[PDB]
């Protein structure tokens, strides 16, 4: 069967270069255009680069012009993406993809460029950050000052500016699990991650029960316990 | 450069859904439209190309069409494995750059009751402000289908810069949650009368507002 496999991804500092490779098998490689497409977590699909069967005709997505170069070696069934002058914003999963091609106006026309990809790889991840390992700063998300009677109240902690992933969070050392949700992280333009954790609790408990979020960041050997209390106003 | 899609479409198992893709004559009008499915931990998959052609192996419950400035993907016989994100795409060869993809649509195969989100908007903590930073945190929970749109306002004006929003994540009760952040300077925070988080879900928008001058 037709297959495509990327490699070369990793964590790299801004300014530096990285070369991704894609090897194809199971079809006549020289009869099809190939391309690279990327997707950053929480964002959409973005065209990176495209190259004709013979390697002569190339094009690039606007965000990468003059920094990335695509090439292929038809004797080795390989496509390359040379990435220069990397930015935090180039952080993404990078897919190698095969153009669907088309016939001669049934025989295969190697000059075809359809721009529709009928075979994609699983992708290789590229993360761009200037950061060294760094433990988080934890800030409280205090319950509403209007939750003074009954009902329920959301409270949380904002876990900011750590690297690399992951952080895990518990509440009251694991005593509190119902109504707890810890969100996926966001990569900031700084190249550091942030996330939030929230718990919903009875409003009547806010004056009597202590709530502490316990943050664990093993990469930096850091744990933080942050008491989240009602606001004074 | 923008192919617009609805953020969410849904139906019960066995029913049919359609997903629209809207653009202009420069893109959709003149060029072929393709459609893709993607699902985390899988390679994306081509469903339709050249407006309405199925590549080998794609069954006929998938269809495509195009008229004027909008194109459409149809999926009949909806089944659980169809829950994924769908993207249209086209390539305008009359410009030097590459192709474009649409804004994306989550298709949900309805398996539980619809649930409207609870929205909680946290102003910057005094602690964070003392650290010379300011993050508004909009936490959105207990909704289904698991797709929302989030927009921010400063006073009455839309804000685009400084916004980050996470993809909805399954909760332990099997509903979904999402988070959105608006990063400001302490000056910006104190400079406005209010800020609002607006969350749109299935025909409802819920807006929460906070103010530097009030105890939320």
């Amino acid at each position: 069967e037709v297959q495509v496999v990327e490699s070369g991804g990793g964590v790299v500092q801004p300014g530096r270069s990285l070369r991704l490779s894609c090897t194809a098998s199971g079809f006549t490689f020289s009869n099809f255009a190939m391309g690279w497409v990327r997707q950053a977590p929480g964002k959409g699909l973005e065209w990176v680069a495209f190259i004709s069967s013979d390697g002569s005709n190339k094009n690039y997505g606007d965000s990468v012009k003059g920094r990335f170069t695509i090439s292929r070696d038809n004797s080795k069934n390989t496509v390359f993406l040379q990435m220069n002058s990397l930015r935090v914003e180039d952080t993404a999963l990078y897919y190698c993809a095969k153009d669907v091609g088309d016939y001669k106006s049934p025989i295969q026309d190697p000059r075809a460029m359809v721009g529709a990809f009928d075979l994609w790889g699983q992708g290789t991840m590229v993360t761009v950050s200037p950061a060294s390992t760094k433990g988080p700063s934890v800030f409280p998300l205090a319950p509403s000052s209007k939750s003074t009677s009954g009902g329920t109240a959301a409270l949380g902690c904002l876990v900011k500016d750590y690297f690399p992933e992951p952080v895990t969070v518990s509440w009251n050392s694991g005593a509190l699990t119902s109504g707890v949700h810890t969100f996926p992280a966001v990569l900031q333009s700084s190249g550091l991650y942030s996330l939030s954790s929230v718990v919903t609790v009875p409003s009547s408990s806010l004056g009597t029960q202590t709530y502490i979020c316990n943050v664990n960041h093993k990469p930096s050997n850091t744990k933080v316990d942050k008491r989240v209390e009602p606001k004074s106003c | 450069s923008v192919l617009t899609q609805p953020p969410s479409v849904s139906a019960a198992p066995g029913q049919k859904v359609t997903i629209s893709c809207s653009g202009s004559s420069s893109t959709i009008g003149n060029n072929y439209v393709s459609w893709y499915r993607l699902l985390p931990g899988t390679a994306p998959k081509l469903l339709i190309y050249k407006n309405d052609n199925r590549p080998s192996g794609i069954p006929d419950r998938f269809s495509g069409s195009k008229s004027g400035t909008s194109a459409t993907l149809g999926i009949s016989g909806l089944q659980t494995g169809d829950e994924a994100d769908y993207y249209c795409g086209t390539w305008d060869t009359s410009l030097s750059g590459g192709g474009v993809f649409g804004t994306g649509t989550k298709v949900t195969v309805l398996g539980q009751p619809k649930a409207n989100p609870t929205v909680t908007l946290f102003p910057p903590s005094s602690e964070e402000l003392q650290a010379n930073k300011a993050t508004l945190v909009c936490l959105i929970s207990d909704f289904y289908p698991g797709a929302v749109t989030v927009a921010w306002k400063a006073d009455s004006s839309p804000v685009k810069a400084g916004v980050e929003t996470t993809t909805p994540s399954k909760q332990s009760n099997n509903k979904y949650a999402a988070s959105s952040y608006l990063s400001l300077t302490p000056e910006q925070w104190k400079s406005h009368r209010s800020y609002s988080c607006q969350v749109t879900h299935e025909g409802s928008t819920v807006e929460k507002t906070v103010a530097p001058t009030e105890c939320s």
